[PDB]
């Protein structure tokens, strides 16, 4: 299975912050496809979409929220963090059987 | 607009099994997969299994293929997940949700339902 590997814990408003997700191996599909999403919980809510294909932000996502990575890092920068930005942000990748997330990364404002 | 509405939370003797639903609203239910997701505490998200409503193939985690059962009922636009021989590990919010994409690919969950509460206690 691949393993993907988040920190359990990441700020101000309006700083930027970003999350690291590391895979242990590469997410790149045959199709030149790189098959890894971001996804934010909101406290006590479901999970939401931020990115999907490593860098195509979801319809109605923010432009402060980006997605990149190269071989087996990966990388969502949030521009001028919110109030609502505030959750476990997962990442995930679907380019091999099982499908699997990384453990969340908890963005907390001070 | 786009809903999928999941049934309310259970309590559960341990060796019984539950069947809990997704009913789809706000777009055509059979021309997208359906995933369903599991959330306990201590472990994130676990990838359980996905359907194709239109076809009713259906596809699983290896460590969910005795446990989870996934169908669809085409005619009420509801997709359901039956667990059997529920243990505490099966203690766990599940969620069902949509795939952005199409039938041949698909890229993420895109509308997700509210969460199942299951609980299994003895
Ligand atoms: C991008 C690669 C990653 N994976 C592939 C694997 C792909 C499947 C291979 C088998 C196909 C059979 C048939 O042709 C189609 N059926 C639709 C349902 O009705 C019956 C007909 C599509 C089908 C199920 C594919 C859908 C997209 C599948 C899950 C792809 O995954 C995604 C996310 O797109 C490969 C390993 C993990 C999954």
């Amino acid at each position: 299975d691949i393993i993907l590997t988040q920190d359990e814990l990441s700020v101000t408003s309006g700083e930027s912050v970003s999350i690291s997700c590391r895979s242990s191996k590469s997410l790149l599909y045959k199709d030149g496809k790189t098959y890894l999403n971001w996804f934010l919980q909101r406290p006590g809510q479901s999970p939401q979409l931020l990115i999907y294909l490593m860098s195509t932000r979801a319809s109605g996502v923010s432009d402060r929220f980006s997605g990149s990575g190269s071989g087996t890092d990966f990388t969502l920068e949030i521009s001028r963090v919110k109030a609502e930005d505030v959750g476990v942000y997962y990442c995930q990748q679907l380019v091999e059987y099982p499908y699997t997330f990384g453990g969340g990364t908890k963005l907390e404002i001070k | 607009q786009v809903h999928l509405q999941q049934s309310g939370a259970e309590l559960l003797r341990p060796g019984t099994s539950v069947k809990m639903s997704c009913k789809a609203s706000g777009y055509t239910f059979t021309n997208y997969w359906i995933g369903w997701t599991k959330q306990r505490p201590g472990h994130g998200l676990e990838w359980i299994g996905d359907i194709y409503p239109r076809s009713g193939y259906n596809n699983y985690n290896e460590k969910f293929k005795g446990k989870a059962t996934l169908t669809a009922d085409k005619s009420s636009s509801t997709a359901y997940m039956q667990f059997s021989s529920l243990t505490s590990e099966d203690s766990a919010i599940y969620y069902c949700a949509r795939y952005y994409g199409s039938w041949s690919y698909y890229y993420a969950m895109d509308y997700w339902g509210q969460g199942t509460s299951v609980t299994v206690s003895s």
